[PDB]
C-alpha cells in the first residue's frame, strides 16, 4: 500500500486538539510559485490552506478533488483543450468566489512569457495557448499549443491554486506576501506569525464549505535538527523525521511515540561525467565501471537499521511505491568478473595495484558534499571498486560552493547528489536527461534519448505514457548516465495518540480527517 | 597570672633541605606595667619567636613549646579562638612595613578595618573618623589628605607608622612590636615611643620590643634579653646589663656601638668572626668559635642560664673573669685607621634647584584632585669624588625622592642633574646605559627590590652578568661578596623570602657592591642590621673608599653612623635643605632651630 | 579623563569602519549566494536565476557594492537578505533573544567559577580540589551538545518520575502560553533552567582554573598575615585580601565574557530551540549572505570595542598601582 | 665558586620531585609514541570495512567495537590521535608564545608600542575569524589543512590571553625590583624574560594546558556545522563529532575517543601543576 498513517474513522476521534509540528527555517516568502517561496516543507504546510485540482493516491494515481472542482476533463484533445469547472461553494478567505480568472492569472504568471515574475518552475504552463471563459465564471477551458501528457500536475502535487490578486502583476507575485500569505481557501487559515519566536499557527477556516476538521489548530515550530528529537521526547511537538538509525533508536525506545515508515520519493545517485575529455567520455568504460559497483551492498549498509530487506532503486523516472516502476538495471548488473573482462579487453592493464592504460592510472574522482550523511556511499563504492583496479579517491567538498564551483563547470568524474521523485515525474526528465537540458551536468546524451523524451510527454494516454517512460529509462540505463543508489525510507516518529497522520509516501494527506484518538 | 609566659619555645622551619632550627628552647615572661627588650645578632631567631608567640608562622614552622597569654595556653587554639585575642589582647608590629600592607586598600581603610573587626557596632563613618584620629596621633602630615593614600604612595617612615597605628588601634593588653623605629628619625620616634609609653601608663599593656639599636633600649625598656643562635643568652635589668654585662658576647656587642663623638674615619670595632650556621651547631656554647675566653671545657656541652646576681642570668660557664673588665680588655683586638686614603675634589654629582611634586586625588575611577605634596622644593646638592654626603632630616621630607631622581638618569621636573660630568638630559639611551656602570643603589626597603622568584645567587650575580662577566668570575665574585657581608655559602640556593630581614638587607648591599661603582647611593643601608654586624659594614665601606676612591650618597636616621663616615651633611626638612656643610660646623653648632632640636634629641645609650 | 575619551572614540571609529570593510570585501569574494538555487530539484530556469543575480547586485565592482552598502548603512538601512527580508529589524530581534538567553547563565557561571577556583587554591591538593579539578576538566573536554543532552536526559527522568512536567526546556516560552502577567514570568524562568545550566557549567569550569592559578600566587604573601593579625579569621583574611588582590587578571576574562559568546552560543541555541546571534551567523555563512555577516560584525565590533574601554577602567580600579588609565 | 646553581637548575630539580607531574609527562609522551608504533601492529587497520560487523559492541576481534560502516574503532581512534595530538600541542605552544610576547611587550613598554599592538589585537578580535575558519578549513585534505588550521586557530586564539598578560604586566612593571633591574643595566628583554614572564607564568601555564583541549574541540565545533576535516581522513575531533549524536544509543562510539581526550587534558593539567609549583618559591607542597 506504501502508506502507513494509522487510518481511523474521523467520526470516532476527538472534536478538538492541537497538532504541533516543526519546520527547519521560517519561510522567507509565502508564495509557493516563487523561487524563494517553493520548498518541500513550505508547500507541505500550504497544502492545508490552498486548493488543489487532484488527490494523488498511495501510488501516484490521481482523482478529482470534489471539494474544489466538480469535474476536470480532457475535452477534445486535438489541440488538447482541458476544461476545469469549480463548484459554486469555493470562496477565498476575503470572501470572493473562486472563478476562472484565478486559473488564467496563475498560469499566465508561470507561463514564462513575462520575465519579471521570478517563477521557480514553468510546470507546463509554457505550452498553454490561451485560457478563456466557459459556460460561466466557474468554468475555465485551457487550450494547449502542443500536447502535454502531464497536465493533471498543473494544480496538483506540489502545485496549488493561488488567488488572482496574488498572481496578477509582478509586484504582487515577487513581494505581495513577503511577510504573510494572502487569501486562502481550504480547511485551515494561517492566523499567527510570531517572527521572533518563529512559530506559525493555523486555525480552522470559518468559511470552509467542506468536511469539518477534527483538529482545532496546527502549530509549526522552527526547530534545528538538534532540537527536533528532544522536543518530541517531552510533549512539545508530536511528529519528527528520524532519518538516521541513531534517532530511530532513541525514538523507538521512548514511551508514548510509535514509529511508522513508508518509502519517501527522494533518492541518491552517482552521476558520471561524460564530458569530452574526462576519463569517462567513452561509453564502454562507463558501462564497465558501473558493472563493478555493488549497489545492493551500498543499500544494505547505508540503510542498516532503518529498514528490513534494504534494496537499491532501479529506475530513473519512478520510485518504489509508484506505479509504472520496474527493474530496468539489467544491463549494468553487479557481476564483477565481467568488469575485469571488459577492462582487460578495453586497454587498462592490471599493473600490480590499479589498472593503467599507458602510464596513466585508472583513477576516478568522487565529489560529494554534506560529508557526514553521505560518506557512507563514497567509502563503500571505493572499497568495492578497489577489487577491480579502480582508484576512486574521495574529494569531499564543503557544500558552500559545490555545484557552482565543480558540478556546473564539469570539474568532476563522478558526482553524487540527490534527486526527488514526484507523483508527476515526466516534466523533470526533459530537463535532466535531455542533451541540452540545464540539469544534465555531465553532458551525456544522444538524439535517440531526446526523440523518446519528447515523445513520452506527448501521449495523452495515462498508461501508454508510462510504457514510453520506461523506454526512456531503459535507454538512459544503457549508456551509463547515472547510478541511482537508494531512496530514503520515510521513517517518522509520531505520537501514538495521533490518527490519520504519519508517513504517506507520494500520496497526500487530507486534513479534515487527522485527529487524536478519543480518550 | 602573668600577662604573658613563654616556656621552652622552639621553631624549626622544615624547608627543602636541612631544617633550620631558628629558636631552640627559650623562656621568658612579660608583666602588665613593664617593657621587655630583646636585643641580639641578626638571624638569631628573635622575629621567629615573635611570630611563634603571636601564632602567624607558616604552615611548615613546626613550633613546639608552651606559650600562655593570661592562663590560656594559646599554642594550639583554633584560628577562631586565636582571632579573639589577635587584635584585642595581642597587638603586633611587623618588621617589614612595606609588605605588611595590602596594596589595594587605602591606609585609612586598613586602620578602619582593624578598628571595626573587634567593635562591629561602630560603623563606617565613625570608624574612618577614628582611624584619621589615629593617623594624626601617630604624627603623619596632612592626615585628612593622606588617609586615602595607597601604601605605595607613602614614604618609608609613614608606611611604618601606619603599621604602628594598626597595632595600637584597639588598645591591646600586649604589644609585640618588632624594631618599631628603623624608618623614623629621632624627633618622631621620640613621640612614637611616647605613645607606646602612654599605652603602658594610661593602660596596662606590657610591651615586648625587639630592637637592633641600643639607645632606645637604654631609656624605654625595663629588662633586657640578649639572644644569640636561638638561645636566650644573657638576661638582666636594662640598667644593670649596660654596666655589669657578664657574657663575652654581650661584652663584644654592647661595646661596639657608634659613639657620635668621632670624626671622619674612626673605624669602630666589630666582633671578629662569622655568625653561626644555625644548622650544624656543634656541641658546646655556639659563641665558642669567636670567644677570646674559649677553653676546651666550653666545647663539651652547651651552658645554660645560671644566676649570677639579683635578677641576672648568663649562659656562660666562666663569667667571673668577665666581671669588671672592659671590652678593650676582654677583646684585646684593636682597630686603628691606617688606610691608603685617596683625596680629591672633582664633582661627581651636582643637583641644582631640583623640584618634584605629587598630586593627591580621591575616588575609584574619576580620581579628582584634592591637593599636592611638594616632596622636593628646590634643593642644591653637591658631592665631591672620594667623599660622602650624609642626608639626614625628618621622616617624610623628600630624602628618598631625591635619591631616586638622580638615579633615574633623565631630565627632572624643574631642575638640573649632573652625574660624572654629563648633563643627564644631554644623554641619549646608549650613553645612559653605559653611564650607569659606575652608579648603584641600596633601596630603603631591601625585600621589595629583590624579586621573590630568584635564588640568592641569581640576585647578587644579576648586575655583574649584564655587564660582561663569565661564569668563572661571576662565581668567584659572588663567593667573595657572600662572605664580605657575612652571609654563608649554601644560602645561595635560598629564595629571599626565607631570610631574617637583616639578612635580606645584606643581600641588597652585596648586590650593590658588585661592579665596584664610583658612586654608591645608600638609602638607610644599615637600618635592620644589629650593632656588631653593621660595624663591619661601615668598616668595609670606609676602608673601600680610602682606596678606589668611592663616593657615597648616604641617607639615614642614625646620626651616629653618619658622624663616622660623612664629610658633609645636608639636613633636609619639608622638602628643602634646611642646612648643609661639613659635618663639623653643623654637628658642632647648628645655626637653625630645627637641626639643633634634632641633634639635641638623640637617645644617649647610658641609662643614667 | 575627557581627553582620553576624545582619543579612544576616534581610535575605535576608524577600527570599526575598517574591519567592516575587510569583511565585506572578503565575503564578496568567497561567498556564492546563488548556489542554494542550484541545489534544488526543480532548478529555477536559467533566465530567472540570472535575473536574480542582477537583482541583488552581484555583477557590479565589489568596491561599488560596498559604497552602496555603507551609503545607507549609516541611516539604519542595513540591507536585505537574499530572500527579501530586511536585516535591521532581524538584527534587533536576535540581539534581544541572545541577551535574555545569556545574562543569567553567564553571570552565575563566573561567580560560581571564582568561588570554586579560590576554594581550590586554598585546599591545593586535598580531595576537594582533586574532585573539583577533574570535574572542571571533564566539562572543558566535552562538546556542549553532550553536556546539554545529558541535562535533557536527567530532566526527562525527573519529569517521568514525578509525573508532572516541571521541566520545559525547548523554545523560549510555552507554545500557546495562556493568560497571566506573572504566569508569564513563571514560564520564562521555567524555560531558562536548562540553557542556563549548560552555560553556567561551561563558564564555571573555564573560570575556576584561571582563578585557582591566579590565587596561588597571592596565597603566601605578607599582607594576609597582617590581615590575620588585625583579628580576621584565616578564611576571611584570605577572601577579603587575597582574593581581592587576585581578581586583577580576571577583569579581562570577564569583560570579554560580556562579548565573544554572543555568536558562540550557537550550540546552546540549537538543542533548546532559541534563535539569536549564534543561529544567525551560521545561517549567514550557510546561505552565503554578506549583508547578514556585515550587520553582525558591526554589532559584535561595537561590543568587543566597548569591552576594551571597560577593561582598562576596571584594571585601574582593581589595582591602583597601574597608573595607566 | 663552590656549588652555585642557576634558577633553571633549581626549577628543573623542583619540577622532577613532584611525581604526579613526572608520571603524567611520560604518559603524555608514551601514548604519542603508541599512536604510531601500534597502528602497524593491531589486526584491523583503519578504513578497513567489515560489512559483516556493523555497529557492534566491543569484543574479541574488535576490542573497542565497530562503526556504522564496520571500521574498527580502536584503529580509527589511534589514527585520529596521530593528527589531533600534534595539532593540539602545536596550537597550545604557539598561542601561548604569541600571547606572552605581545602582552609582555605592550604592557611593559607603553607609549606607541602599547597603542599599535593593541590596535592590531582589537582589529583581530572585531573581524570574524569564524568565517575565515569555516571556509578555509574545507579546502584540501593533506598536511596543508593541519597547517592552515594551526595558522588560523593559533593566529586567532591568542588575543584574549594577550590582553590578560598585558593587564598583569602593567601592574608588574610598577614593582620595585623591575625598577632595580632597570637601574642595573639589564636590557629590556632580559628584564621581560627573566623577571616579567616568570612572575606572570602561573597563568601562561594554564593557558597552554587549556588551549590543548580548546584546539582539539575547535575542530569538532567545525564538524558539527558541516565544516571541518573531511571524511577521507580522520582526526580525533571528527571522531567525537560523529560520536556525540550516538553518545546515548551506542555509547562506545563516542565514549572511547572522548575518554582519550579527557586523559590528554588531565595529563596536560598535572604537568602544568608540576611546573607551576616549580616556578613559585612559596609553594607549600615542596616543603619537606
Ligand atoms: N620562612 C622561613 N623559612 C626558612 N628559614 C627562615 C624563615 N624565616 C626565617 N628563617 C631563618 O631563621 C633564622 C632566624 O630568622 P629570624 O627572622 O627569626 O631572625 P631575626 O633574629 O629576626 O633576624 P633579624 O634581627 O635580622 O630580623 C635565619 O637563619 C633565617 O634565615
Ligand atoms: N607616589 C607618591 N604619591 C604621593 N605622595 C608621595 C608619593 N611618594 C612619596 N610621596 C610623599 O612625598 C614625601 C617624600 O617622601 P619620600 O619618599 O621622599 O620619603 P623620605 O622623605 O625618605 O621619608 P623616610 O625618611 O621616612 O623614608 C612623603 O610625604 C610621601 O608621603
Ligand atoms: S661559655 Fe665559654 S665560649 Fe661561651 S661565651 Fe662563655 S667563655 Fe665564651
Ligand atoms: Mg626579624
Ligand atoms: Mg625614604
Amino acid at each position: 500500500t506504501t502508506s502507513d498513517i494509522n487510518q481511523q474513522d474521523p467520526a470516532t476521534l476527538q472534536d478538538g486538539g492541537n497538532l504541533r509540528l516543526s519546520l527547519t527555517d521560517f519561510p522567507p516568502n509565502f508564495n509557493i510559485l516563487h523561487i524563494d517561496g517553493n520548498n518541500a516543507e513550505v508547500a507541505a504546510m500550504m497544502k492545508a490552506t490552498l486548493p488543489r485540482a487532484f488527490i494523488i493516491g498511495p501510488d501516484g494515481s490521481t482523482t478529482v478533488d470534489t471539494n474544489y472542482f466538480t469535474s476536470i476533463e480532457l475535452t477534445r484533445t486535438a489541440p488538447q483543450v482541458v476544461t476545469y469547472t469549480i463548484n459554486p461553494e469555493a470562496v477565498w478567505s476575503d470572501g470572493t468566489p473562486i472563478t476562472w480568472r484565478d486559473i488564467a492569472s496563475q498560469i499566465h504568471a508561470i507561463s514564462g512569457a513575462d520575465k519579471a515574475f521570478e517563477i521557480a518552475s514553468s510546470s507546463g504552463a509554457e505550452r498553454v495557448a490561451s485560457v478563456t471563459r466557459g459556460v460561466d465564471d466557474r468554468q475555465a477551458v485551457v487550450t494547449f499549443a502542443k500536447p502535454y501528457a502531464e497536465w493533471r500536475g498543473m494544480f496538483a502535487g506540489n502545485g496549488m491554486l493561488l488567488p488572482a490578486s496574488m498572481t496578477a502583476t509582478p509586484e504582487a507575485f515577487n513581494k505581495g506576501q513577503l511577510d504573510g500569505p494572502g487569501p486562502s481557501a481550504g480547511p485551515f487559515v494561517v492566523s499567527a506569525l510570531d517572527r521572533t519566536a518563529q512559530r506559525i499557527v493555523l486555525t480552522r477556516n470559518p468559511r470552509w464549505w467542506g468536511a469539518r476538521p477534527r483538529l482545532d489548530s496546527i502549530t509549526y515550530l522552527v526547530l534545528d535538527d538538534a532540537a527536533r528529537l528532544p522536543a518530541l521526547q517531552n510533549n512539545t511537538i508530536d511528529a519528527t523525521g528520524v532519518g538516521t538509525l541513531d534517532q530511530l533508536t532513541i525514538a523507538a525506545r521512548t514511551k508514548g511515540i510509535s514509529i511508522r515508515r513508508a518509502p519517501g520519493p527522494s533518492w541518491y545517485h552517482f552521476t558520471l561525467n561524460g564530458a569530452p575529455g574526462s576519463i569517462l567520455a567513452d561509453k564502454a568504460l562507463r558501462l564497465a565501471i558501473a558493472k563493478g559497483i555493488d549497489r545492493y551492498t551500498i543499500a544494505r549498509v547505508a540503510q542498516y537499521g532503518l529498514t528490513s530487506d534494504p534494496v537499491p532503486l532501479n529506475n530513473h523516472v519512478f520510485v518504489a511505491g509508484q506505479d509504472g516502476y520496474q527493474d530496468n538495471s539489467g544491463v549494468v548488473a553487479y557481476n564483477p568478473e565481467q568488469a575485469k573482462r571488459e577492462l582487460d579487453a578495453l586497454g587498462w592493464r592490471r599493473s600490480g595495484a590499479f589498472r593503467e592504460k599507458d602510464g596513466r592510472q585508472l583513477v576516478i574522482r568522487d565529489l560529494f558534499y554534506d560529508a557526514q550523511s553521505t560518506r557512507q556511499f563514497a567509502q563503500i563504492a571505493q572499497h568495492t571498486l578497489a577489487q577491480i583496479g579502480v582508484k576512486l579517491e574521495l574529494q569531499a567538498k564543503s557544500g558552500s560552493g559545490f555545484f557552482s564551483d565543480y558540478v556546473n563547470v564539469g570539474a568532476f568524474d563522478i558526482a553524487q547528489f540527490g534527486w526527488v521523485g514526484d507523483a508527476f515525474p515526466l516534466s523533470s526528465l526533459t530537463q535532466i536527461y535531455a542533451s541540452d537540458g540545464e540539469s544534465n551536468f555531465g553532458k551525456i546524451g544522444s538524439p535517440q534519448i531526446d526523440a523518446a523524451i519528447e515523445r513520452t510527454l506527448a501521449e495523452l494516454d495515462p498508461g501508454k505514457a508510462r510504457a514510453l517512460a520506461n523506454q526512456v529509462d531503459e535507454l538512459i540505463w544503457a549508456e551509463g548516465f547515472s547510478l541511482p543508489l537508494t531512496q530514503s525510507p520515510g521513517t517518522v516518529a509520531v505520537r501514538s495518540t495521533l490518527a490519520n497522520f504519519g508517513a504517506t509516501g507520494l500520496a497526500d494527506l487530507d486534513y479534515t480527517a487527522i485527529g487524536f484518538m478519543r480518550r | 597570672s602573668p600577662l604573658l609566659e613563654v616556656t621552652d619555645l622552639a621553631v624549626t622551619f622544615r624547608t627543602d633541605g636541612d631544617p633550620v632550627t631558628a629558636v631552640r628552647g627559650i623562656s621568658y615572661r612579660v608583666e602588665p606595667g613593664e617593657v621587655v627588650a630583646m636585643v641580639g645578632e641578626s638571624g638569631s631567631g628573635k622575629s621567629a619567636a615573635a611570630m611563634a608567640v603571636v601564632g602567624l608562622l607558616p604552615e611548615y614552622a613546626q613550633v613546639r613549646g608552651s606559650v600562655r597569654l593570661q592562663g590560656t595556653e594559646l599554642l594550639g587554639l583554633a584560628d577562631n579562638a586565636m582571632s579573639r585575642f589577635r587584635g584585642k589582647a595581642i597587638g603586633t608590629v611587623f618588621q617589614d612595613p612595606m609588605s605588611a600592607l595590602t596594596p589595594v586598600y587605602t591606609v585609612g581603610d586598613q586602620i578602619a578595618e582593624a578598628i571595626e573587626v573587634h567593635q562591629p557596632r561602630v560603623g563606617k563613618k565613625a570608624a574612618r573618623r577614628r582611624a584619621v584620629e589615629l593617623l594624626d596621633l601617630v604624627g603623619i602630615s596632612q592626615p585628612q589628605r593622606r588617609s586615602r593614600a595607597f601604601p605605595h604612595e607613602l614614604s618609608g617612615g609613614e608606611r611604618q607608622r601606619v603599621v604602628i597605628a594598626i597595632a595600637i588601634a584597639n588598645d591591646p593588653d600586649l604589644l609585640i612590636c618588632d624594631d618599631p623605629t628603623t624608618a623614623l628619625d629621632v624627633t618622631v620616634q621620640a613621640q612614637i615611643l611616647d605613645v607606646l609609653k602612654a599605652a603602658r601608663d594610661v593602660t596596662g599593656a606590657g610591651v615586648l620590643i625587639i630592637t637592633h639599636d641600643l639607645g632606645v633600649v637604654a631609656e624605654f625598656a625595663d629588662r633586657a634579653l640578649v639572644m644569640y643562635a636561638g638561645r636566650v643568652v644573657e638576661s638582666a635589668g636594662v640598667n644593670d646589663l649596660y654596666r655589669d654585662r657578664r657574657m663575652p658576647y654581650t661584652v663584644g656587642l654592647l661595646g661596639s656601638v657608634p659613639r657620635l663623638d668621632a670624626a671622619q674615619g674612626t673605624r669602630l670595632v666589630p666582633i671578629p668572626g662569622a655568625p653561626p650556621s644555625l644548622a650544624g651547631l656543634a656541641p658546646g656554647c655556639p659563641f665558642a668559635p669567636r670567644c677570646p675566653l674559649v677553653i676546651d671545657e666550653c666545647l663539651t656541652a652547651e651552658p645554660e642560664l645560671l644566676d649570677v646576681a639579683t635578677d641576672h642570668r648568663a649562659a656562660c660557664i666562666r663569667t667571673e673573669l668577665v666581671t669588671g673588665r672592659s671590652a678593650a680588655d676582654i677583646y684585646r683586638v684593636k682597630t686603628e685607621a691606617r688606610p691608603a686614603a685617596l683625596g680629591d675634589a672633582s664633582v661627581v654629582v651636582r643637583v641644582r634647584h631640583l623640584v618634584k611634586t605629587y598630586r593627591l586625588a580621591k575616588g575609584v575611577v574619576l580620581r579628582r584632585a584634592i591637593g599636592e605634596v611638594r616632596a622636593v622644593d628646590g634643593i642644591s646638592l653637591e658631592l665631591r669624588q672620594g667623599r660622602t654626603l650624609g642626608i639626614v632630616g625628618e621622616s617624610g621630607s623628600g630624602k628618598s625622592t631625591t635619591l631616586h631622581e638622580i638615579l633615574e638618569l633623565a631630565a627632572p621636573q624643574s631642575g638640573s642633574i649632573e652625574v660624572l660630568g654629563t648633563d643627564v638630559a644631554t644623554l641619549g639611551t646608549a650613553e645612559r646605559r653605559s653611564l650607569r656602570r659606575d652608579i648603584q643603589v641600596v633601596f630603603q626597603d631591601p625585600v621589595a627590590s629583590l624579586d621573590p622568584r630568584l635564588p640568592v645567587f641569581d640576585l647578587i650575580a644579576e648586575p655583574l652578568q649584564a655587564n660582561g662577566f663569565g661564569k668563572n668570575e661571576t662565581h668567584a665574585r659572588v663567593a667573595e661578596l657572600l662572605d664580605i657581608v657575612g652571609l654563608r655559602h649554601g644560602d645561595a640556593s635560598r629564595y629571599p623570602a626565607e631570610f631574617s630581614g637583616g639578612q635580606k638587607q645584606r643581600i641588597g648591599i652585596a648586590r650593590a657592591l658588585a661592579l665596584q661603582p664610583k658612586i654608591l647611593a645608600l638609602d638607610d643601608p644599615v637600618s635592620a642590621l644589629d650593632v656588631s654586624i653593621q660595624a663591619g659594614i661601615i668598616n668595609l665601606l670606609l676602608d673601600l673608599q680610602e682606596q678606589f676612591g668611592l663616593s657615597y650618597l648616604f641617607v639615614s636616621h642614625d646620626l651616629s653612623v653618619v658622624k663616622h663616615l660623612a664629610h658633609q651633611v645636608a639636613v633636609m626638612l619639608a622638602g628643602t635643605v634646611v642646612e648643609q656643610g661639613d659635618s663639623e660646623e653643623v654637628f658642632g653648632n647648628p645655626k637653625h632651630e630645627y637641626t639643633r632640636r634634632l641633634l639635641g634629641a638623640v637617645p644617649q645609650p647610658d641609662p643614667a | 579623563m575627557t581627553r582620553y575619551l576624545a582619543r579612544r572614540l576616534l581610535n575605535y571609529l576608524v577600527l570599526l569602519a575598517l574591519a567592516s570593510f575587510l569583511t565585506y570585501c572578503l565575503t564578496s569574494l568567497a561567498f556564492s549566494p546563488l548556489e542554494s538555487l542550484m541545489q534544488r530539484s526543480p532548478r529555477p530556469p536559467q533566465a530567472v536565476i540570472d535575473a536574480k543575480a542582477h537583482d541583488l547586485g552581484l555583477d557590479r565592482p565589489i568596491l561599488a557594492r560596498y559604497a552602496n552598502w555603507v551609503s545607507h548603512a549609516v541611516r539604519g538601512d542595513f540591507g536585505t537578505t537574499i530572500t527579501g527580508q530586511p536585516v535591521g529589524t532581524e538584527l534587533g530581534r536576535r540581539i534581544g533573544v541572545s541577551l535574555r538567553l545569556l545574562v543569567v547563565g553567564s553571570v552565575f557561571g563566573t561567580v560560581a567559577g571564582v568561588v570554586i577556583g579560590a576554594w581550590g587554591a586554598i585546599r591545593q591538593y586535598r580531595l576537594s580540589d582533586r574532585v573539583m579539578t577533574t570535574l572542571a576538566l571533564l566539562v572543558l573536554s566535552t562538546p556542549t551538545f553532550v553536556v546539554a543532552n545529558l541535562l535533557i536526559l536527567g530532566a526527562l527522568r525527573v519529569n517521568w518520575a514525578v509525573g508532572i512536567q516541571l521541566f520545559d526546556y525547548t523554545g523560549e516560552t510555552s507554545p500557546g502560553v495562556a493568560g497571566g502577567v506573572w504566569d508569564r514570568l513563571g514560564d520564562r524562568l521555567q524555560h531558562l533552567i536548562l540553557p542556563s545550566l549548560t552555560l553556567a557549567l561551561a563558564a564555571a569550569a573555564g573560570f575556576s582554573r584561571y582563578q585557582r592559578n591566579a590565587m596561588l600566587d597571592v596565597l603566601g604573601q605578607d599582607f594576609i598575615r597582617t590581615a590575620r593579625a588585625k583579628g580576621l579569621t584565616r578564611r576571611r583574611a584570605l577572601l577579603k585580601h587575597g582574593l581581592r588582590t587576585a581578581l586583577i587578571p580576571m577583569a579581562t576574562l570577564f569583560a570579554y565574557g560580556v562579548a565573544g559568546l554572543v555568536t558562540g552560543a550557537v550550540f546552546v541555541e540549537k538543542i533548546f530551540g532559541w534563535h539569536g546571534m549564534g543561529e544567525w551567523m551560521v545561517r549567514g555563512i550557510s546561505t552565503q549572505d554578506t549583508n547578514i555577516v556585515a550587520a553582525i560584525t558591526v554589532f559584535s565590533g561595537a561590543v568587543v570595542l566597548l569591552a576594551g574601554l571597560l577593561s582598562d577602567v576596571i584594571y585601574a580600579a582593581l589595582d591602583p598601582r597601574v597608573r595607566v588609565s | 665558586m663552590t656549588e652555585f646553581a642557576s634558577r633553571r637548575t633549581l626549577v628543573v630539580r623542583r619540577f622532577l620531585r613532584n611525581r604526579a607531574a613526572v608520571a603524567s609527562l611520560a604518559a603524555l609522551l608514551l601514548l604519542f609514541v603508541s599512536a604510531y608504533a601500534l597502528p602497524p601492529l593491531l589486526p584491523y587497520s583503519y578504513d578497513d570495512l567489515d560489512f559483516n560487523a556493523l555497529l557492534q559492541p566491543p569484543g574479541t576481534k574488535h576490542w573497542l567495537g565497530t562503526n556504522a560502516l564496520g571500521q574498527d574503532l580502536l584503529a580509527q581512534t589511534l589514527r585520529g590521535m596521530q593528527k589531533s595530538m600534534l595539532i593540539g600541542v602545536c596550537v597550545a605552544v604557539i598561542s601561548t608564545g604569541i600571547a606572552a610576547t605581545v602582552g609582555a611587550i605592550s604592557g611593559y613598554f607603553g607609549g606607541w608600542r602599547d597603542r599599535t599592538l593593541m590596535w592590531v589585537v582589537d582589529l583581530l578580535l572585531v573581524v570574524p575569524s569564524f568565517i575565515l575558519i569555516a571556509i578555509v578549513t574545507p579546502r584540501t585534505k593533506n598536511s596543508a589543512n593541519i597547517m592552515f588550521l594551526v595558522l588560523l586557530l593559533a593566529g586567532f586564539g591568542w588575543m584574549i590571553s594577550s590582553r590578560m598578560v598585558r593587564g598583569m604586566t602593567m601592574s608588574l612593571r610598577e614593582r620595585e625590583f623591575i625598577r632595580a633591574a632597570r637601574y642595573m643595566g639589564v636590557s629590556s628583554r632580559r628584564i621581560i624574560v627573566g623577571h616579567v614572564v616568570p612572575n606572570v607564568a602561573s597563568i601562561l601555564i594554564i593557558d597552554a594546558a587549556l588551549n590543548v583541549a580548546a584546539a582539539i574541540l575547535a575542530e569538532t565545533g567545525l564538524s558539527f556545522l558541516g565544516f571541518g576535516i573531511q571524511p577521507p581522513d580522520v582526526s580525533l575531533g571528527t571522531l567525537i563529532a560523529d560520536g556525540t549524536a550516538s553518545a546515548t544509543a551506542f555509547p562506545w562510539v563516542f565514549l572511547f575517543p572522548a575518554s582519550i581526550l579527557v586523559l590528554i587534558l588531565v595529563c596536560a593539567n598535572l604537568t602544568g601543576d608540576g611546573l607551576r609549583d616549580a616556578l613559585d618559591p612559596a609553594s607549600r607542597s615542596l616543603r619537606r
